[PDB]
C-alpha cells in the first residue's frame, strides 16, 4: 500500500459544495469537527509521526517476485513431464492472478455503484461495461474446468472453442 | 464516575479507531467509499471556485 | 352439542368417557389391582432413594427394558415378509427412484440448452 | 363488597380517561395560541 | 469523513466492551447492570452525531475495513454501510434499548442471574446492528442467525418450565425454514451473478429475479412472523417481559421487513413479488388482529398487536413504498416498547398475573402506567399527531391511491379497526371498572428506575415521529391530492372500531349469559393453526423417522 | 516428514520407560509438544504442493488432516486416562502404544505419494483401530458384526487392491504427482464401470456412504472415549481423503456414475437427521450426525467442483473437531451416571453450570451457526450444489432445519427441565473435563479468523 | 373509485384502460397542443443524485427546496415555504393526470355513441 | 449386571409366555398385549395406549415430574415422542374435524379472494404518470450512442 496506483484503483475528482449557511441558528456539525480535530486528530496524528519517525530510522526493503515466462503447454511433449510441470505450475500462477484481475475490476464496479449515488444508474456505464467484457474473457478461459482442472484441459477447452468458431465463420461464407 | 466511563470507553476507543481507518484502512484502494455529495444549483466548490449556473427562472407561478 | 368425535391427536375426554361411568366389583378390582402393582414399585423405588448411604444411580429396570427393546438390530423380521418387508423396500428405494429423474431430467434440460447457447449465463463465473 | 366500595367505588368511563389531563391540556393550548398571536403581533 | 467513519464504528465497539470485560478484568463485578446501561447510554450520544451528519448534508459512507477471505473472483471483507436505513436506525434502536436496560434493572432484580441476563441482551444488540449495518450479504447472515440463536437463549431463560423450551425450539424451528429462502438468494446471487455484497447486485439489476426475491420474501416470512410461519412469535412470550419487549416487538422482528427494505432497487422492478408481498401482509395483518381481540393475556394481545402491525410493513413494501415502511418500523418501535413496560408493571404490581380478566380498577392505583398505557395504546390505533400516525396515516393512504389487490386493500382497513377493538379491550379491562385482583394490595409504582424508563419512551411516543418525519430526505414523490373520503378512511375506521368495541364492552357488564360463536371459538383457539400444525407435522415427521 | 514420523515413534520409548505413574504426563506433554511443530506443514505455495521426498508430499489437502491428527492425540490421552485408572501398568502401556501406532500410520496414510502406499497404510490403520475398539471397548456384547468387515473388504478393500495394481501395469506408476500429468480419459466401458466402484466402494463404506452407514452407531456404541475420537474425528476423514484424491483418474466417468450415490446422499441426511430426533442414546445419536455431516462430503467429492471441494475439506476439519467434542461431552456424563440413555440425566445445567456452556458451544457449531467454519464449509457445498441442480436447494435446506432440531434437542434433553431427583452423584466438573473441551472449541472458533488454512488446495 | 363499478360491473369500453392509457392520437381533437417543459437540466438532476423516479417535470422546485433544508440545517422548520411549492406543483402535476384520465373517458363514450348510430 | 431373562423377548405365542411376558414387565395379564406379530421388531413389549404424557394428571407425586412417569412403570414405545415438548394430544375444545374444515375454509376462501382481487384490480381514476426527456431514457441507463424514438408529452 504504497499508495493506491490512481491508474489501477481510479477515483473521479471530488466536487464538494462550499458552505453556505443561509440560517442564524449555529451549526453543531462544525462545533464538533473542532473539537474532534483538537481530542483525536492531533493526538493521534501525533503518536503516528512518533512512530514514523523511528520506521524511517531503520529502512529495510521487500521485493516483488520475478517470474520468467517458460513453454507453455503447447510446446510440451505429450507426456514428457518435467515440460509438462513447468509449464503447468506456470498456467496456475496466470489462473491465479487473472482471479485477482476480475477481483479489481469488480471493485471498481462496486466503488462506482456507492459513489455515484441515486444517478449510478447512468454514470457507470464504464464501470459495468469494462466488467462484463473481463468476466466474459474469464469465463471462456477457466469456466467449467472442474475441481481438477489443468493446463491440459484448459487447452482442450480452448481447442474446443476455436473448432466451433472456426466452423461458424465458414457458415456465413 | 462517567469521567472514568468516557476516557476509557469513548475517548480511547475513538484514538484507536480513528489511528486504525487513517492509517491502515483509508491507506488501501477503495476501503471507504463515499457517496459524492449533493450539487445543487448556484453552489460554490471549494476545489476550483466554480460556481453552478444557476437554474432556468420558474414559470413564476402564483407563489 | 354433538359429542367429541376422537382421533389420534384428538383424545377422548375422561369426562365423557362412556366406561368410567359404570365400575362394578370387577371394574373396581382391577384398579385396586393396578393400584397394588403400583404401591409395590413405589415401595422399591423409595427405599433405595431416601436410603441414606446410596451415592448413585437408581438403576430403573423398565428404563433399561425400553432402551433395549428401542435399540434392535436383527433379532426380529422374516426376510420375505410381503406385507411389511415389501411396504419397507418401497419406502427405502422409492424416493431414491424418484428423486433421480428429479435430477437426471433437470440436468439434461440444463445441459441441452447450454449446448445450444440458450441459458444466459453471463456473470457465471464461480463453480 | 370491597372491590365496590372504599375509593374503588368511582372509576371513570372509557371516554373519561381518554381525556384524562384534557382540562390542563386545554388551558396550556389556549394559552399558547394567544402568544403566538401575541408575539406575532409585536412582529 | 473523518468524524462520520471514526465515530460509526466506535458505537458497534463501545458496546462490545463490557462483554469483553466478562470474560476477563475483576474491577467490577455486581454493578454489571448499570455498567451495561451506560454503554447503551454513550453508544445512542455517540451514534446521533453521524445521524446529525447524514440530516445535513445526506452523508453516506461504506466501510471495509477488513479482508477476511477471497475464495477465488469472490472476495469477503468485513464491510459496514452507514445509509439511510442504517443511520436512521441504529439511534431509535440504541434509544428503545437503553429504556428496556433500564427496566430490566428493576423487572429482573430479584433474579440471580442478573448479569447473565445483561450479557444476553447486549450479545442480541450486537448482532442486531450488525444486521442492519451490513454491507454483504454473508455478514447479512451473521447477523441473521446471531439474532435467531439470541431468542433461543433469552426465550428459554426460566430453563425448569417445559413451555419455555419448546417455545424456544419453536422459535428456531420458524426462523430456520425461512432461512431456506435466505440460502436460496445466496446462491443466486453468487451464482448468477458474482457477489454477496449489495452493491454489485444493485448495479448489475438482474431483469428476472423471481427465485432470488422468493427466497429473501420466504425469509421475511419467518423472521418477521408472517402467516404461515406466525404461531412462534405469539409462543416466544415465554421469556422475561424484557426479553419480549426489546426482541420480539420491537427490533429483531423488523429484521424480516428490513431484509426486504434492503432490496427495494430489485422489487421495485419485479411486479409478480410485489403482489405476493402485499398478499402475504394482508392476510396476516387481518388474520393476528382477528385473533387479537378474543385473548385474554395482556402480553399475548400485544404479541399479535406486534403481528398485525408487522403486516402492514409487508403491505407497504408490496404497494413499493419501502421508505415508509421503515418509517413505520421506527416509529413502531417506541410506542410497542412502552406497552410492554406498561404491562409490565402491572404484572409485576399484581404478582404475576398476566390475564386482564384478573386485571382493573388500576385507573387511580397507577397513574404513571395508565398514563403512559393510554399514550401508547392510542399511538397504534391512528390518533392524529401522535407518533403512530406519521407512518400508519400515510401507509393507509398509498395502499388506498395505488394501483394494488382490491382483497389486499379491504383486509388493511379492516385490520385497522380491528386495531381499535384491541386497543380499547386492554384499556377496558385493565385500567377501567373495578378492580378484580386478589385481596392483598401491593400495587406500588414509586421507584425511579421503572419511571424514568416509561417516562423517556413517553416522550418518544409523541415526539419521536414528528421529528424523524420532518429531518429525513425526501425520497419518493408523495400523494397528496386524493378523494377526501380516502384521505380520512383511516380515521374514519379507527373511529368506527372504538364505537364498536365500547358497546361490546358494556355488553359484558349485562347480566346475560354467555354463548359460543364459532367465531369466536375460531378467534381465541388462534384459528386453530397452532393446535393442528404443532401436533400433525411433529407427530408425522417423528414417526416416520423410524421407518 | 521423517521430522515428524520419528518423534512419533520416539514416544512409545518415552511410555514404555518413563516412571510408573509419569506415563500420561510425559506422554500427553511430549505429545502436545509434536503437534506444535506440525504447524511447519503450513508452509504451502499457490502453484506447487510441498514435496519433501520421493515417497512422502504435504499439499493443502493433507496439511490440515495431519495437523488435526498430531492435534487429536494429546487429547485422546487426556480424555481416556480416567477410566484406565483401575487397570494394571503394562496394559496401561499398551493402550497408549495402540495410540502412538495408530498416529504413525495416519501421518504416513496422508502423505503417502503413490497410491499403493497410500493403500497399506490405509489398512494398517484398521489394526491399531479394532484392538483399541476390542480388548478396550466398553461392551463385551458380542456383536457377531465382523460380517461388516467380511462385506468390507470382500467389497472394498479387495477391488481397491486390484484396480489399483491394474492401474499401475496400465499408466505405469501411481506416483500421485505422476498421474496429475500423464492421467488419461477413462471412456465408457462395463470394464470401466467396474474400474469405477473398485476405486471407490473402499472409501464409500468407510465415510460412511447411506445404505453402509449400519456400521458405524455400532462401532461407538461399543468403543471407548479413545476408539470414539479418533474414530469419529480422523478414521472417517481416511475416506474422503481417499476419494479426494483417486477422482482425479476418473474422469469423465465420474459425471455419469455418481448419480447413483449423490441420490443416497443428498436423501441420505434428511434420512439419518431424522433418526437423530429419535436416538435413545447419546453416542448414537452423535453417531447418526456423523453419517448426516458426512453425506455433504460424499456430494461434495462427487461433484467436483472448485467450490465444492472447498466446501468438503472445511467440512471435514470442522465435523472433526465438532463430533470428537461432542463424544467427550457425552462421555463426560457417562463417566457419572454411567449410562448412554439420554433421558436418564436431565436438566444438568442446574449442577453442572460450565458444562451446560460447553454444550451449547458444541451444538451451536453443529447446526452451523456463522461464522463458524462448521457454516463455512456447508455453506460452500450449498452453493456448488445449487448450481449442479437448483433443486438440491430444497434437500439441503431441509437438513439445515432437521439439523437444527437434533442439535438443540440434544442440548434441551440433556441440560435443561428438571433434574432427575435420585441421580446424587454429578461431582463437580474436574479441570481436566474442562481443559478438554476447551482444547476442541478453542481452535476450532480461531480458525474463523484464518479461514484460508482448512480451505483445501482449490483456495 | 366509485368509477371502478362502472368499467367491471358496467360497461367496459366506455371506462378507460388505466394500463392501455391512452388510445388516442393527442391531436384527434386538441387542435394547437403546447409540448410540457422541464425547467431543470438534465445535467442538474442527475448533480442532484435526485431519485429517478423523483425526476419529472416538478423537480425544479424540489430542487430548489432541498438546497434550502441543506442550508437551514440545524433549524428543521425553516423550509415550510419550499415544501408546499413542491408539494402543490406535484398537486397540480396530479391534476393533469386526472384530465388526461377523462379525456380518454369523453373519447370512448363520444366513439361509443358515434359508430352506434351508425350502426342501427 | 441385570439378569436375561427381564429383558424383553421373542413375541410372545402361548398363554403362559404371555403370562411370563406380562410379569417381566411390571404388569397385570390382563392389562397386558403385544404388538401383532410381524416383522416390526417390537418384539414382546408391552403396546400401551398412545397418550401423551400431556394427559397425565399433574398433581400426583410422580417419581420423574417433569416426564411424569414412575419408577419401573412401563413405558411406551414412543415414550420419546410423547414427552411433553413434543407431540401433544390433550383433549381438545374443538372436533379435530371441525378445527380442520373451519381452518380449510379460512385458508382456502381468502386464497381465492387474493385470486379475485387480482383478476379485477383497484385503481385511482387518473392518467399514467409522464416523465421527461424520452422518459429518462439516459438517466434510466439507455444506449447513449443509440437514439431512442423520441416522446412528446403535451399539456391538457
Ligand atoms: C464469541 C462471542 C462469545 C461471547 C460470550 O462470551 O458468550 C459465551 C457464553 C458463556 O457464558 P454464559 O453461558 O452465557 O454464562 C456465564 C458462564 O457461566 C461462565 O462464564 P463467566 O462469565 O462466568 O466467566 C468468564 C467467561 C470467560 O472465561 C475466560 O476467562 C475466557 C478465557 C478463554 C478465552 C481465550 C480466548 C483466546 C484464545 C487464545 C489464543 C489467542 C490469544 C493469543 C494472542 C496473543 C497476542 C497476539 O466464561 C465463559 O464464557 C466460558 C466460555 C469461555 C470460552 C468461550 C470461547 C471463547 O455463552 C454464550 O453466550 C453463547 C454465545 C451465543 C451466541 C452469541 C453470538 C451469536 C452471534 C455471532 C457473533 C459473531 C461475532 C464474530 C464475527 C464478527
Ligand atoms: C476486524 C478489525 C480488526 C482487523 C484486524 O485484525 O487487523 C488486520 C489488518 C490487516 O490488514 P488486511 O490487509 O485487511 O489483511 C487481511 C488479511 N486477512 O491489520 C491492519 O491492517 C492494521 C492493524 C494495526 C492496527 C493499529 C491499531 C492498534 C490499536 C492498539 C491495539 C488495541
Ligand atoms: C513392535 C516392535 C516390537 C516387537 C517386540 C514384541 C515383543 C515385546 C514384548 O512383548 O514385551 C512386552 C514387555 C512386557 O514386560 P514388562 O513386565 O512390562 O517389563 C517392563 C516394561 N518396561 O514390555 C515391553 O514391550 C518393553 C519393551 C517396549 C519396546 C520399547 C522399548 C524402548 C527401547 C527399545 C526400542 C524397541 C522398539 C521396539
Ligand atoms: C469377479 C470378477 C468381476 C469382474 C472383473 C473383470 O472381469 O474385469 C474385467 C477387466 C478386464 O479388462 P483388462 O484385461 O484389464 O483390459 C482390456 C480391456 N478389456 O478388468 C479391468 O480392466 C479392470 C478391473 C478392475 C478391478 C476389478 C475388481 C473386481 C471387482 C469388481 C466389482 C467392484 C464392485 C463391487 C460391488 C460394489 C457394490 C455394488
Ligand atoms: C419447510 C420444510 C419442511 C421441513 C422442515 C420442518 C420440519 C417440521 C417437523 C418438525 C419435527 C418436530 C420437531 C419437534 C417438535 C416439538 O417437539 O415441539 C412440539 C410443540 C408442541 O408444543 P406447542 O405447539 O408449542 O404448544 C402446546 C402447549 N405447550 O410444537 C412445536 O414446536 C412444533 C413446531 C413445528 C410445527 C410445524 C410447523 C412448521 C411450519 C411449516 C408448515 C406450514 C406451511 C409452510
Ligand atoms: C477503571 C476502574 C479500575 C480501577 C479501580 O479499581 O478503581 C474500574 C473500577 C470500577 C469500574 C466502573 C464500574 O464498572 C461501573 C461505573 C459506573 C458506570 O457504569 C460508568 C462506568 C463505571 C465508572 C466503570 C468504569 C471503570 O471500568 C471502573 C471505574
Ligand atoms: C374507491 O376505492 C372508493 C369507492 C367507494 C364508493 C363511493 C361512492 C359515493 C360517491 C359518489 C359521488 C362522487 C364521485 C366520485
Amino acid at each position: 500500500p504504497d499508495s493506491w496506483d490512481k491508474d489501477v484503483y481510479p477515483e473521479p475528482p471530488r466536487r464538494t459544495p462550499a458552505p453556505s449557511p443561509q440560517t442564524s441558528l449555529p451549526n453543531p456539525i462544525t462545533y464538533l469537527t473542532k473539537a474532534f480535530d483538537l481530542l483525536v486528530d492531533r493526538p493521534v496524528t501525533l503518536v503516528r509521526e512518533f512512530i514514523e519517525r523511528q520506521h524511517a530510522k531503520n529502512k529495510y526493503y521487500y521485493y516483488h517476485r520475478e517470474f520468467r515466462r517458460v513453454p507453455d503447454i503447447t510446446e510440451c511433449q505429450e507426456k514428457d513431464v518435467l515440460c509438462m510441470f513447468e509449464a503447468e505450475m506456470q498456467w496456475r500462477r496466470d489462473y491465479k492472478v487473472d482471479q485477482e484481475i476480475v477481483n479489481i475490476i469488480q471493485e471498481r464496479l462496486k466503488a462506482c455503484q456507492q459513489r455515484e449515488g441515486e444517478s449510478h444508474r447512468q454514470n457507470c456505464a464504464k464501470e459495468l461495461e469494462q466488467f462484463t467484457q473481463v468476466v466474459k474473457a474469464y469465463q471462456d478461459r477457466y469456466h467449467d474446468l472442474g475441481a481438477h482442472y489443468s493446463a491440459r484441459k484448459c487447452l482442450a477447452k480452448q481447442k474446443q472453442r476455436m473448432l466451433a468458431e472456426r466452423k461458424a465463420a465458414k457458415e456465413a461464407a | 464516575r462517567h469521567s472514568i466511563f468516557a476516557f476509557t470507553h469513548v475517548l480511547i476507543p475513538v484514538w484507536i479507531i480513528h489511528y486504525y481507518l487513517k492509517y491502515h484502512v483509508t491507506t488501501k484502494p477503495y476501503t471507504i467509499v463515499e457517496k459524492k455529495p449533493r450539487i445543487f444549483p448556484g453552489d460554490t466548490i471549494l476545489e476550483t471556485g466554480e460556481v453552478i449556473p444557476p437554474m432556468k427562472e420558474f414559470p413564476d407561478q402564483h407563489h | 352439542f354433538p359429542k367429541y368425535e376422537a382421533s389420534r391427536l384428538s383424545s377422548l375426554p375422561t369426562t365423557l368417557d362412556p366406561a368410567e361411568y359404570d365400575i362394578s366389583s370387577e371394574t373396581r378390582k382391577a384398579q385396586a389391582e393396578r393400584l397394588a402393582i403400583r404401591s409395590r414399585l413405589k415401595r422399591e423405588y423409595q427405599l433405595q432413594y431416601y436410603d441414606p448411604s446410596r451415592r448413585g444411580v437408581i438403576e430403573d429396570p423398565a428404563l433399561v427394558r425400553w432402551t433395549y427393546a428401542r435399540s434392535a438390530n436383527i433379532y426380529p423380521n422374516f426376510r420375505p415378509n410381503t406385507k411389511t418387508s415389501l411396504l419397507g423396500a418401497l419406502f427405502g428405494i422409492g424416493p431414491l427412484v424418484f428423486w433421480y429423474y428429479v435430477f437426471k431430467t433437470d440436468r439434461d434440460r440444463k445441459e441441452k440448452l447450454i449446448q445450444e447457447g440458450k441459458l444466459d449465463r453471463t456473470f457465471n463465473i464461480s463453480y | 363488597a370491597w372491590r365496590y366500595m372504599g375509593g374503588f367505588a368511582n372509576n371513570v368511563s372509557f371516554v373519561g380517561a381518554l381525556l384524562k389531563g384534557f382540562k390542563w391540556g386545554f388551558a396550556a393550548f389556549v394559552v399558547a395560541i394567544g402568544a403566538e398571536y401575541y408575539l406575532e403581533s409585536q412582529k | 469523513m473523518n468524524m462520520f467513519s471514526s465515530l460509526s464504528l466506535v458505537t458497534l465497539l463501545l458496546l462490545t466492551m463490557p462483554i469483553m470485560m466478562m470474560s476477563f478484568n475483576t474491577y467490577k463485578p455486581s454493578n454489571y447492570p448499570l455498567y451495561v446501561k451506560t454503554a447503551i447510554s454513550y453508544a445512542f450520544i455517540t451514534s446521533m452525531i453521524p445521524t446529525m451528519m447524514f440530516i445535513h448534508s445526506g452523508q453516506e459512507l461504506i466501510i471495509s475495513n477488513w479482508h477476511w477471505l477471497t475464495i477465488q473472483t469472490l472476495k469477503l471483507s468485513l464491510s459496514f454501510k452507514m445509509d439511510y436505513f442504517s443511520m436512521m436506525f441504529i439511534p431509535v434502536a440504541l434509544f428503545v434499548t437503553w429504556s428496556i436496560m433500564e427496566f430490566s434493572m428493576w423487572y429482573m432484580y430479584s433474579d440471580p442471574n442478573i448479569n447473565k441476563f445483561f450479557k444476553y441482551l447486549l450479545l442480541f444488540l450486537i448482532t442486531m446492528l450488525i444486521l442492519v449495518t451490513a454491507n454483504n450479504l454473508f455478514q447479512l447472515f451473521i447477523g441473521w442467525e446471531g439474532v435467531g440463536i439470541m431468542s433461543f437463549l433469552l426465550i428459554g431463560w426460566w430453563y425448569g418450565r417445559a413451555d419455555a423450551n419448546t417455545a424456544a425450539l419453536q422459535a428456531i424451528l420458524y426462523n430456520r425454514i425461512g432461512d431456506i429462502g435466505f440460502i436460496l438468494a445466496m446462491a443466486w446471487f453468487l451464482t448468477n451473478l458474482n457477489t454477496w455484497d449489495l452493491q454489485q447486485i444493485f448495479m448489475l439489476n438482474p431483469s428476472d429475479s423471481n427465485m432470488p426475491l422468493i427466497g429473501l420474501a420466504l425469509a421475511a416470512t419467518g423472521k418477521s412472523a408472517q402467516f404461515g410461519l406466525h404461531p412462534w412469535l405469539p409462543s416466544a412470550m415465554e421469556g422475561p417481559t424484557p426479553v419480549s419487549a426489546l426482541l420480539h416487538s420491537s427490533t429483531m422482528v423488523v429484521a424480516g421487513i428490513f431484509l426486504l427494505i434492503r432490496f427495494y432497487p430489485l422489487t421495485e422492478n419485479n411486479k409478480y413479488i410485489q403482489s405476493i408481498t402485499l398478499c402475504l401482509g394482508a392476510i396476516t395483518t387481518l388474520f393476528t388482529a382477528m385473533c387479537a381481540l378474543t385473548q385474554n393475556d395482556i402480553k399475548k394481545i400485544i404479541a399479535f398487536s406486534t403481528s398485525s402491525q408487522l403486516g402492514l410493513m409487508m403491505v407497504t413494501i408490496g404497494i413499493n413504498q419501502p421508505y415508509l415502511a421503515f418509517l413505520h418500523i421506527c416509529t413502531h418501535a417506541f410506542f410497542k416498547a412502552m406497552l410492554f413496560m406498561c404491562s409490565g408493571s402491572i404484572i409485576h404490581s399484581l404478582n404475576d398475573e398476566q390475564d386482564i380478566r384478573k386485571m382493573g380498577g388500576l385507573f387511580k392505583a397507577m397513574p404513571f402506567t395508565t398514563t403512559a398505557l393510554i399514550v401508547g395504546s392510542l399511538a397504534l390505533t391512528g390518533m392524529p399527531f401522535l407518533t403512530g400516525f406519521y407512518s400508519k396515516d400515510l401507509i393507509i393512504e398509498a395502499a388506498n391511491t395505488s394501483y394494488t389487490n382490491a382483497w389486499a386493500l379491504l383486509m388493511t382497513l379492516i385490520a385497522t379497526s380491528f386495531t381499535a377493538i384491541y386497543s380499547t379491550r386492554i384499556i377496558f379491562f385493565a385500567l377501567l371498572g373495578q378492580p378484580r385482583f386478589p385481596t392483598l394490595v401491593n400495587i406500588n409504582e414509586n421507584n425511579p428506575l421503572l419511571i424514568n424508563s416509561i417516562k423517556r419512551l413517553l416522550i418518544g411516543s409523541l415526539f419521536a415521529g414528528y421529528i424523524i418525519s420532518n429531518n429525513i430526505p425526501p425520497t419518493t414523490i408523495p400523494q397528496m391530492t386524493m378523494p377526501y373520503y380516502l384521505k380520512t378512511t383511516a380515521l374514519i375506521v379507527t373511529i368506527l372500531g372504538f364505537i364498536l368495541a365500547l358497546e361490546i364492552s358494556n355488553m359484558t357488564k349485562n347480566l346475560k349469559y354467555h354463548y359460543p360463536s364459532n367465531a369466536f371459538k375460531f378467534s381465541t383457539l388462534l384459528g386453530y393453526f397452532p393446535t393442528i400444525m404443532h401436533r400433525l407435522a411433529p407427530y408425522m415427521n417423528l414417526s416416520m423417522s423410524q421407518k | 516428514m521423517l521430522k515428524y514420523i520419528i518423534p512419533t515413534i520416539m514416544l512409545m520409548p518415552l511410555t514404555w520407560l518413563s516412571k510408573n505413574n509419569m506415563i500420561w504426563v510425559n506422554s500427553t506433554a511430549h505429545s502436545l509438544l509434536i503437534s506444535f511443530t506440525s504447524l511447519l506443514l503450513m508452509n504451502q505455495f499457490g502453484d506447487n504442493s510441498l514435496n519433501f521426498s520421493l515417497l512422502f508430499f504435504s499439499d493443502s489437502l493433507s496439511t490440515p488432516l495431519l495437523i488435526l491428527t498430531m492435534w487429536l492425540l494429546p487429547l485422546m490421552l487426556m480424555a481416556s486416562q480416567h477410566h484406565l485408572s483401575k487397570e494394571n501398568l503394562t496394559r496401561k502401556k499398551l493402550f497408549i502404544t495402540m495410540l502412538i501406532s495408530l498416529q504413525l500410520f495416519l501421518i504416513m496414510t496422508f502423505t503417502a505419494m503413490e497410491l499403493i502406499l497410500f493403500y497399506i497404510l490405509f489398512e494398517a490403520t484398521l489394526v491399531p483401530t479394532l484392538i483399541i475398539i476390542t480388548r478396550w471397548g466398553n461392551q463385551t456384547e458380542r456383536l457377531n458384526a465382523g460380517l461388516y468387515f467380511l462385506f468390507y473388504t470382500l467389497a472394498g478393500s479387495l477391488p481397491l487392491l486390484v484396480a489399483l495394481i491394474y492401474i499401475q501395469n496400465t499408466v505405469g506408476s501411481l506416483n500421485f504427482l505422476m498421474l496429475q500429468y500423464w492421467v488419461q480419459p477413462v471412456h465408457n466401458s462395463w470394464s470401466n464401470v467396474f474400474m469405477w466402484l473398485a476405486c471407490m466402494m473402499a472409501f464409500m463404506v468407510k465415510m460412511p456412504l447411506y445404505g453402509l452407514h449400519l456400521w458405524l452407531p455400532k462401532a461407538h456404541v461399543e468403543a471407548p472415549i479413545a476408539g470414539s475420537m479418533v474414530l469419529a474425528a480422523v478414521l472417517l476423514k481416511l475416506g474422503g481423503y481417499g476419494m479426494l484424491r483417486i477422482t482425479l483418474i476418473l474422469n469423465p466417468m465420474t459425471d455419469f456414475m455418481a448419480y447413483p450415490f449423490i441420490m443416497l446422499s443428498l436423501w441420505g441426511m434428511i434420512m439419518t437427521s431424522s433418526i437423530c430426533l429419535r436416538q435413545t442414546d447419546l453416542k448414537s445419536l452423535i453417531a447418526y450426525s456423523s453419517v448426516s455431516h458426512m453425506a455433504l462430503v460424499i456430494v461434495a467429492i462427487l461433484i467436483q467442483t472448485p467450490w465444492s471441494y472447498m466446501g468438503a475439506t472445511a467440512l471435514m476439519i470442522a465435523h472433526g473437531l465438532t463430533s470428537s467434542m461432542l463424544f467427550c461431552l457425552a462421555n463426560s456424563n457417562y463417566e457419572r451416571i454411567h449410562s448412554r440413555t439420554m433421558i436418564l440425566a436431565r436438566g444438568l445445567q442446574t449442577l453442572l453450570p460450565l458444562m451446560a456452556t460447553w454444550w451449547l458451544l458444541a451444538s451451536l457449531t453443529n447446526l452451523a451457526l456463522p461464522p463458524t467454519i462448521n457454516l463455512i464449509g456447508e455453506l460452500f457445498v450449498v452453493m456448488s450444489t445449487f448450481s449442479w441442480s437448483n433443486i438440491t436447494i430444497i434437500l439441503m435446506g431441509v437438513n439445515m432445519v432437521i439439523t437444527a432440531l437434533y442439535s438443540l434437542y440434544m442440548l434441551i434433553m440433556t441440560q435443561r427441565g428438571k433434574y432427575t431427583y435420585h441421580i446424587n452423584n454429578i461431582s463437580p466438573s474436574f479441570t481436566r473435563e474442562n481443559a478438554l473441551m476447551s482444547l476442541h472449541i478453542l481452535p476450532l472458533l480461531l480458525l474463523t479468523l484464518n479461514p484460508k488454512i482448512i480451505l483445501g488446495p482449490l483456495y | 373509485g366509485a368509477h371502478l363499478a362502472r368499467r367491471y360491473l358496467g360497461d367496459a369500453s366506455v371506462e378507460p384502460d388505466p394500463l392501455r392509457m391512452p388510445t388516442f392520437p393527442p391531436d384527434y381533437g386538441f387542435p394547437e397542443r403546447k409540448e410540457r417543459e422541464m425547467v431543470a437540466t438534465q445535467q442538474e438532476m442527475n448533480d442532484a443524485q435526485l431519485v429517478l423516479q423523483q425526476r419529472d417535470y416538478c423537480a425544479h422546485y424540489l430542487i430548489r427546496f432541498l438546497k434550502c433544508k441543506r442550508d437551514s440545517f440545524p433549524n428543521f422548520l425553516a423550509c415550510k415555504h419550499e415544501r408546499h411549492d413542491w408539494d402543490y406543483c406535484e398537486h397540480l402535476d396530479y391534476v393533469k393526470r386526472m384530465k388526461e384520465f377523462e379525456r380518454e373517458r369523453r373519447l370512448l363514450q363520444r366513439k361509443k355513441r358515434r359508430e352506434q348510430r351508425e350502426a342501427d | 449386571h441385570i439378569t436375561k431373562d427381564m429383558l424383553p423377548g421373542p413375541y410372545p405365542k402361548t398363554p403362559e409366555e404371555r403370562a411370563a411376558a406380562a410379569k417381566k414387565y411390571n404388569m397385570r395379564v390382563e392389562d397386558y398385549e403385544p404388538y401383532p406379530d410381524d416383522g416390526t421388531g417390537y418384539g414382546d413389549y408391552p403396546k400401551l395406549p398412545d397418550r401423551s404424557q400431556q394427559e397425565r394428571d399433574p398433581w400426583y407425586d410422580w417419581d420423574h415430574p417433569d416426564l411424569r412417569l414412575n419408577w419401573g412403570e412401563p413405558m411406551h414405545w414412543d415414550l420419546d415422542m410423547y414427552i411433553r415438548n413434543r407431540v401433544d394430544t390433550s383433549p381438545t375444545p374443538v372436533n379435530w374435524n371441525l378445527m380442520c374444515k373451519h381452518l380449510f375454509g379460512f385458508v382456502a376462501f381468502m386464497l381465492f379472494m387474493f385470486w379475485v382481487g387480482e383478476t379485477y384490480p383497484a385503481y385511482q381514476p387518473v392518467g399514467p404518470k409522464q416523465y421527461p426527456y424520452n422518459n429518462l431514457y439516459l438517466e434510466r441507463g439507455g444506449d447513449p450512442n443509440k437514439e431512442p424514438e423520441p416522446v412528446v408529452h403535451y399539456e391538457i
